[PDB]
RNA sequence: CAUUGGUGAGCAGCGAAGGAUUUGGUGGAUUACUAGCUAAUAGCAAUCUAUUUCAAAGAAUUCAAACUUGGGGGAAUGCCUUGUUGAAUAUUCUUCAAGUGUAACCUCCUCUCAAAUCAG
């Protein structure tokens, strides 16, 4: 499954999956510890600037958070990491295989429950030591005393005590002893969510109903209870700051706000995070501040201030509502289009299924802002078609950027989903620009391009015609019409001359962009899935249907390369930067690599997940991948632009003491040699026991045996053996001579020896074959001898190209 | 023939910042503006990285074993280097201004003084892959009070001190287990205590401050600590220290005073070896190597670097640039000769692989600015606003003749014929182009009918009539022979200058003031067609300007254009940070180009970041030149309004980013610009970046990648092993499958290594075939090196090709003659 | 007649449970992200105070020290310098002159312009 051109560097473009996110205080500042997957992050809660990332991809996905000051424990399947600064410093693997719920912390102490419903207790070595390590003990459970568990939480100034909460009640353990020190009886509803409480002994729990009860254990009581109309609640927290107020967050995601003293709904805020995704996932005031951070399912995480009170003479009836503030948000759906925006590997754009874009800035995780979609204001000025309750623009296909003249006009084309047109956008405003740009044969827009000029956007039909619409007042150029199955990839050359196109009738075909003629139309064999150009090199590589990818020269006029070698619908394919490479991604879970001047897989990643999207960038630097789960974009290090990694067909397999060394004597079969020792005897050679072995080498037909005295003969001596042939009318032993020579360049070693065998064969009887000519014996041996000769003029095609070559190389 | 790529900055030799040799004293590293350059010196060789930072450098060090570069900006922008591989691994952000990264001497962990912190962190790993967050920070030490501006380590990795401009000096360790052993404090000086010291032994401690002050301290008695043995003044009397550094084997202190003066002592004996003037201009930075036998300062002052010997009375470099002077560039008809003008006079001669001045003319009194080659790049001439041309040749190095006009008239550009007899200039104040013989010192012709400056001037390679650019919107062309002395305007309607001709000579690239190139017949009158700039040009708007870049008409024209050597492309570059490659028939900009991309250089950013404009005016545009400790910073000599004046402080502003001459290779299309930061090289001769392969090895590890199939991999494992057995082993092991998958990803590095295997061992071998697909396929894969580096492959190449002809096409003669004698012998007849 | 002027009526036309404009506030980016504070190897972050203090280490131009002054004059009264005089005990201080001496201290300049108006 490892890759050895590329390595996987980070999954851009996550904020949050919608795990409980964790809060913790570097003195008087804060800090929040969210997950994705098996990834956490840390910001700052002032900026929402990120922080930290783990060392690590966890080996299973992260399951709890929780952080005191300096440490931050990650909790997934058996393990616990005990992070300082995103770094594994110690994993407290359970002694289960149970998979861990919760976790707590407080004293001298860590627990983590598991779902056996038993909770694993963790000393530190010493309080004098900061993070526990000392196994302490497991605590459990059984269903006479609580339910599954929900929570662990420490209410404050309670000696060794844990509370820990399950679906039906409350427990109290002295965790130095071991013993149950209380049990709370029954709630009657399904408990789905703690949180402790800035008042004394009270733990607030919101139910599978909408309830939220604060409970005491000195008293043992429900102090009071608090109703929601039919909403799931999903997270509690308190307002410390200095006015008594209550968050409870639903599965709903809305978030509404109590003042438990006026006994009254605050605000409620409605659809903070995605309802589908989870609701509201995780909410909590930081302590001792009026800011309330918001963690959805859908990859976001916002923040909400109570403003100060508006009324002098009042204060605490008066509220204002809580209004937005800062957010980090990510695509709530996986994305399914991105592409690499500018030329020095900075922005991403990445458009979703959430149908929406997104800037991310590889550079830094801040700079990565949604793009808007609020159209222009029609300069036509007879209004505009579209519904007024304004939705999302639909999902897209197809992404075009040129940076040429960028922020003079529009540069970005999204082919979204079954619209006629195409919208286009800034790339500079981060906002949808004035021009839609339309297929004018009502059919949709299956693939886009740009000119490298700037001031062209190309539109290919599902119809086959492609609209040429300009970037300056959104007019049209011209409309060719070459397909009429559906266009599926457009492009142009670098120099804006000859335009090319693939089709979904198996056509790709050559048109020039200064002139109007149709140059070239080349027929494959399957219809035409995608087309990728490389402006600085004129290729153009495309998928098809034959399961290959074929990269086609643009001035030759012909197929350059095609690799066969994928096993599924190739998803998508990029060139290199420099033309050297192409990386393929197909529905087969690889992810394979090419050398493009020989045309060899030279390495495949197997991954887990089906990679969409691969996008090489610009620079020689980094690779994109989308998968068809996950949210973010995997950012994979290219190790060639480092050291390097070795270049082997190895694909299809998976899917000394003496410092000396004997030459191998014939490497392959197939490959040509020489006789060992001296070259000279060529030189020699051109400036009765044998005919008995040559006989019983011709009654076998096989005459490997003659040829091994044949080498070993002395050059003098044959110059009477072949002049000594017994051939006045059978011409046998002219016939069984040539045949072994024929034979004897069948396995190609000593090649020489039998072309010298061959000339002393004419120095000998060149006229006794020569005056029965047309002979159909001879005849026949010397057309297996042409038979058997014709391959090597494969070293002649090598002699002179590699002589011609290193004279035109040394000279110039 | 579109894709180029940075090379190779020139020159502007020392700006800011700390200068260091590497392990070796081959590898010397200088910060420039804002990059890296690396001379080496006795392989005498220039080079600066691919990269460039974004404010001006601060910080700079190296690995121990040269694998690792840390250039840290002003305000701490920290970049990671692959230094072996001149690659960036991991752009870091020190949110404080730092002035000193050492990296241990073991290599393991470097440190950072920062403010009054001291930030120590592991060495990132250069074999291991690059991570996201690599930096791993092991301690932090901020026991200091005031800004911590000196740093070292032992010669052992387990002691570090730093010093302050507070009065401390202070040791600790790596690991605070060694803390008991030695965590004290030094004080005790009088002032900035600039550098301290360890000896080679680690028991004396070399103190040295401001004021002119060393203590030497030593752990002794009246437990007992750490007391002051002796104390050493070099009494400069109002001259006081810049820069201190200590080569402790050889126990050598290296001293920068603020006079320009430099002393040299033996630290036992604190005695004074040769007291040198570097002049009047302080050393801003002392260096030494390990082995202690060359010096390096550098005046921030002048902009100058010395590499000196202390014990020999030799130099080995006196580099001295000038910033915002590059104003003629010039390549040879040779690819490897290039020259450079100026405005303080300097004319240098630079190789473009061995980036050095190897000649220079410092005869010239005034502005130098028009050059151009003539006579297969024999003679070099120079037109000036010093009143002249002088010519230069390339042989003797000598002036030939300066000439001269009547009213001793400045000289805005200049244009030489092939025909080594006409010169033709134009003046910025005399607009008569004239005419000079080369053989003799009067001029030809007055050409008349500028009204206004004659802007550019060029020649024809074909016919060579001459093209003047009027500031009166009109060219005129001149044809000058067959005794005519005939004459045609060309009216363009916009303020023209930059001229540059097609090398035909039938057409002609025109700058207007709108940034619209246009193309003109020369053979006809009308105009070809234009191409347009003003869309396309990466402007910048300063600190102080007050409108925006899209609507600034600041640098949205071109200063130089220049044909390609088909005539068929055309590089162009302003005032701006834009260069412009636009392709000629076509008829479109193939590529754009940034020059630097410098926050303290003005036209550098397109936006400007709003936190720092205030309520009134930005926040950059304050005089922080008043806070300097040093009095010579704090001194104010700023003309109001000069602009492109003297010298660099006197503007009261950032430097501009403005290109002036542009020019292209004839060979292999590179294309050179001198900007406001030096000569910068674009080229296409792509995979000069050095890389090297499979850095730490057994014979076992290749024949294990053998039996692990990392065949390529395995061939550079016994390429760096060198025993022929080994060559042959895995020459022979890798299949024929990947043989040119093989040699494609073959560096040059072992190149004449294979190509002499190959070239020896095949003609004693009976793998004819199997050694002919592995030159096929090497010289197929890399023959472009041996493109260049003829001479390089000389004698490898020699016995390849006696293994191709001798060995290898006698058998393909002893083949065919065999083949030609069967097709006689089957297609002919015989008799009776 | 072009109005290529807009008002003004309108209409064709565009057109999903409004359209068009104008602005306040705040947040996000506007350089490439390693957490806050402190006395900093550590402690804090509910706290450093009834260990923060002992200890060590820690003092040259024997007084180098306006690299900084708009330009001329002078520079009375000051100062500086040596010449020169007295006193005290090899040095400060009293007294005194010579200084195209002097960023103290006195004056002259460092304002009056093809800008406009106005009589002729």
């Amino acid at each position: 499954k490892n890759s050895k051109i590329f390595s996987p560097f980070r999954i851009i473009g996550n904020v949050s999956n919608g795990v409980p996110f964790a809060t913790g205080t570097l003195g008087s500042t804060f800090y929040i510890v969210t997950c994705v997957g098996k990834t956490f992050q840390i910001y700052d809660a002032n900026t929402l600037h990120l922080l930290f990332v783990s060392e690590k991809e966890t080996p299973s996905s992260i399951v709890a958070l929780s952080a005191h000051f300096h440490y931050v424990y990650a909790a997934y399947e058996n393990k616990v990491g005990i992070y300082k600064r995103g770094i594994e410093e110690h994993l407290l693997e359970l002694e289960t295989d149970a998979n861990v719920e919760h976790l707590c912390i407080f004293g001298d102490y860590l627990c983590a429950s598991t779902d056996d419903n038993s909770i694993f207790i963790y000393k530190k070595s010493d309080p004098q030591d900061k993070y526990p390590s000392e196994f302490y003990t497991k605590l459990t459970v059984t269903e006479i005393q609580g339910g599954e568990i929900v929570s662990l939480q420490h209410l404050a100034t309670y000696l060794n005590k844990l509370t820990v909460v399950t679906k039906s009640n409350v427990l109290l353990f002295n965790v130095r002893t071991g013993k149950l020190v209380f049990t709370s009886n029954e709630f009657p509803d399904q408990i789905t969510t703690a949180e402790p409480a800035p008042v004394l002994d009270i733990i607030a729990l919101g139910t599978v109903t909408g309830e939220v009860i604060m409970f005491n254990m000195r008293k043992g009581k429900r102090i009071r209870t608090i109703k929601i109309p039919q909403s799931r609640i999903s997270s509690l927290s308190f307002r410390t700051d200095g006015s008594s107020h209550l968050s409870v967050g639903t599965s709903s995601g809305d978030l509404i706000f109590y003042d438990l003293d006026r006994r009254s709904r605050i605000h409620v805020l409605k659809n903070i995070h995605r309802e589908s995704y989870g609701g509201v996932t995780q909410a909590t005031f930081l302590n001792g501040q009026p800011i309330i951070v918001t963690s959805g399912g859908d990859n976001s995480l916002k923040e909400y201030v109570f403003d100060p009170s508006l009324s002098q003479g009042s204060g605490d009836v008066v509220v204002q509502p809580p209004r937005y503030l800062r957010s980090r948000g990510g695509h709530s759906q996986p994305p399914s289009y991105i592409a690499f925006a500018d030329s020095q590997s900075h922005f991403m754009l990445s458009a979703s299924k959430d149908r929406s874009l997104w800037s991310f800035s590889l550079r830094k995780d801040a700079q990565s802002q949604e793009m808007s979609q609020r159209l222009h204001k029609k300069q036509d000025g007879g209004r505009v078609g579209g519904s007024t309750i304004k939705s999302k623009f639909p999902e897209i296909v197809a992404l075009a950027i040129e940076n040429a003249r960028i922020g003079e006009w529009e540069n970005i084309i999204t082919a979204h989903k079954d619209e006629k047109f195409a919208r286009t956008w800034d790339m500079r405003n981060k906002r949808v620009g004035r021009w839609t740009f339309d297929t004018t044969d009502d059919g949709f827009v299956k693939s886009v391009a740009m000119s490298q000029c700037g001031n062209f956007g190309f539109i290919g039909s599902s119809n086959g015609s492609i609209t040429i619409y300009n970037m300056q007042s959104g007019i049209l150029r011209k409309k060719y019409k070459l397909h009429k199955r559906a266009v599926t990839g457009i492009s142009l050359d670098g120099m804006n001359r000859k335009m090319v196109s693939c089709g979904l009738d198996g056509i790709v075909g050559f048109y020039d962009f200064n002139k109007s003629t149709l140059l070239g139309k080349l027929k494959l064999d399957a219809p035409i899935t995608a087309m990728v150009y490389h402006r600085s090199s004129d290729l153009f590589a495309l998928a098809l249907d034959d399961l290959s990818i074929v990269v086609i020269d643009a001035v030759t006029q012909r197929v350059v390369r095609q690799l066969w070698g994928h096993s599924n619908r190739i998803t998508a394919f990029d060139f290199s930067p420099e033309g050297r490479w192409i990386v393929s991604a197909s529905l087969d879970s690889t992810i394979r690599t090419w050398d493009l001047p020989t045309g060899g897989c030279i390495d495949g990643i197997i991954v887990d997940n089906v990679a969409t999207n691969v996008k090489f960038s610009p620079n020689g630097d980094l690779l994109a991948t989308t998968h068809v789960t996950g949210n973010g974009i995997c950012i994979w290090t290219n190790r060639a632009q480092f050291k390097t990694v070795s270049t082997r067909t190895i694909d299809e397999s998976e899917f000394i003491d003496f410092n000396t060394y004997t030459s191998l004597e014939q490497i392959d079969k197939e490959l040509l040699t020489l006789s060992i020792g001296p070259r000279s005897k060529m030189n020699t050679l051109l400036h009765s026991h044998f005919t008995k072995q040559l006989r019983e080498g011709s009654q076998s037909k096989d005459y490997s045996s003659l040829l091994a005295t044949l080498i070993n003969f002395s050059p003098a001596a044959v110059d009477l053996e072949i002049r000594s042939l017994n051939s006045f009318e059978p011409f046998d032993e002219i016939v069984w001579f040539i045949d072994a020579l024929t034979q004897g360049l069948k396995s190609n070693k000593n090649f020489e020896l039998y072309e010298t065998f061959m000339s002393l064969l004419f120095k000998a009887h060149g006229d006794v074959i020569h005056a029965n000519n047309k002979n159909q014996d001879i005849a026949s041996a010397l057309q297996n001898w042409e038979d058997v000769h014709k391959k090597e003029d494969r070293l002649d095609d090598l002699v002179k190209f590699c002589m011609g070559v290193a004279a035109f190389v040394t000279t110039a | 023939k579109s894709d180029f790529k940075f090379s190779n900055l020139l020159g502007t030799v020392y700006r800011q910042g700390n200068i260091t040799f590497s392990d070796d004293g081959k590898q010397l590293l200088s910060p420039v503006g804002n990059r890296v350059s690396v001379f080496d010196l006795i392989n005498n060789k220039s080079f600066t990285f691919e990269y460039e930072h974004r404010k001006n450098i601060a910080a700079i060090d190296l690995n121990k074993q040269g694998t690792l570069l840390i250039s840290i900006d002003e305000d701490g922008r920290a970049i990671l280097v692959n230094f072996k591989a001149r690659n960036v691994l991991h752009h870091f952000n020190f949110k404080e201004k730092c002035s000193a990264v050492k990296f241990s001497p073991d290599g393991r962990l470097f440190a950072l003084a920062s403010g009054r912190f001291l930030q120590i962190w592991k060495t990132p790993d250069v074999n291991k892959d690059r991570q996201f967050a690599p930096f791993v920070r092991h301690r932090v030490h901020a026991g200091h009070f005031q800004d911590i501006t000196s740093l070292t380590w032992s010669q052992d990795s387990r002691f570090i001190l730093t010093t302050s401009k507070d009065l401390s000096a202070k040791i600790w360790s790596v690991d605070s287990e060694e803390k008991n052993l030695a965590a004290t404090t030094f004080n005790g000086h009088r002032d900035y205590v600039m550098g301290a010291f360890f000896s080679h032994d680690q028991e004396k401690i070399y103190t040295v401050s401001k004021d002119g002050a060393v203590f030497v301290w030593e752990f002794t008695k009246r437990k007992y600590s750490w007391r002051i043995t002796k104390k050493h003044f070099f009494y400069a009397n109002q001259a006081k220290v810049k820069c201190v550094t200590f080569h402790p084997a050889t126990r050598l202190l290296a001293v920068g005073f603020t006079s320009g003066e430099f002393r040299l002592y033996d630290l036992p004996d604190f005695t004074l070896i040769q007291q040198l003037s570097m002049g009047q201009n302080p050393v801003n930075t002392v260096s030494v190597n390990q082995t202690g036998e060359w010096l390096a300062f550098g005046s921030s002052k002048l902009g100058q670097l010395l590499v000196y010997e202390w014990q020999s009375e030799s130099y080995i470099l006196k580099q001295q640039g000038h910033f915002d002077s590059t104003n003629s560039l010039a390549y040879s008809p040779d690819g490897s000769r290039v020259v450079t003008a100026s405005e303080d006079g300097k004319i240098k001669v630079w190789d473009i692989t061995s980036g050095f001045c190897l000649a220079t003319f410092e005869e010239h009194t005034s502005s130098v600015t028009a050059v151009q080659f003539a006579k297969r790049g024999q003679v070099m001439f120079s037109s000036s606003l010093d009143g002249t041309v002088r010519a230069w040749d390339l042989i003797r190095y000598r002036n030939f003749r300066t000439f001269t006009g009547t009213e001793r008239i400045q000289f805005n550009c200049l244009a030489v014929d092939p025909s080594g007899e006409v010169v033709c200039a134009g003046s910025l104040d005399n607009f008569d182009i004239h005419v000079w013989s080369v053989q003799t010192g009067q001029l030809l012709d007055a050409l008349s009918g500028h009204e206004g400056p004659v802007s550019c001037l060029s020649f024809s390679q074909e016919n060579s009539v001459l093209a003047s650019a009027s500031w009166d919107k009109t060219i005129r062309i001149w044809s000058i022979f067959g005794r005519s002395q005939q004459v045609e305007p060309i009216e363009v309607y916009s303020d023209v200058l930059a001229l540059s001709m097609r090398p035909d000579g039938k057409e002609v690239a025109v700058s207007t003031l709108k940034g619209q190139i246009s193309i003109f017949n020369i053979e006809d009158a009308k105009q070809v067609g234009n191409i347009d700039c003003r869309k396309d040009i990466i402007s910048g708007r300063f600190n102080q300007d007050r409108f925006t870049a899209k609507n600034s008409e600041r640098s949205k024209f071109f200063t130089t254009i220049h044909y390609s050597f088909d005539g068929m492309a055309i590089v162009a570059g302003g005032n701006n940070n834009s260069i412009c490659l636009y392709d000629v028939p076509n008829e479109v900009l193939l590529k754009r180009f940034i020059v630097s991309r410098n926050m303290a250089l003005n036209g550098t950013l397109e936006f400007l970041n709003s936190k720092k404009m205030t309520e009134a005016g930005s926040l950059d545009l304050i005089d922080d030149a008043g806070e300097n400790s040093d009095l010579e910073d704090r001194i104010d000599n700023s003309l109001p309004g000069s602009q492109r004046g003297g010298d660099l402080s006197t503007r009261k502003m950032r430097p501009e980013v403005r290109v002036t001459s542009v020019q292209f290779s004839p060979t292999a299309n590179a294309f050179a610009a001198a900007s406001t930061e030096g000569l910068l090289i674009y080229s296409t001769n792509d995979t000069i970046l050095f890389d090297p392969f499979d850095l730490d090895v057994t014979p076992h590890s290749t024949v294990e990648a053998l039996r692990e199939k990392q065949f390529l991999n395995a061939l550079v494992m016994a390429f760096r092993l060198n025993e022929e057995y080994l060559i042959n082993k895995v020459y022979e092991a890798i299949p024929i499958k990947e043989i040119p998958l093989v040699a494609s990803n073959i560096p040059a590095i072992y190149l004449p290594r294979i190509l002499k295997f190959i070239g020896d061992f095949a003609i004693e071998s009976q793998h004819i075939e199997f050694n002919l697909i592995w030159i096929k396929a090497l010289l197929s894969a890399s023959g472009g090196y041996i493109n260049e580096h003829k001479y390089l492959f000389s004698t490898a190449m020699r016995s390849i090709q006696r293994f191709i002809v001798r060995v290898a096409k006698e058998v393909v003669n002893t083949t065919t003659d065999n083949k030609y004698t069967y097709r006689f012998l089957v297609s002919t007849d015989g008799s009776m």
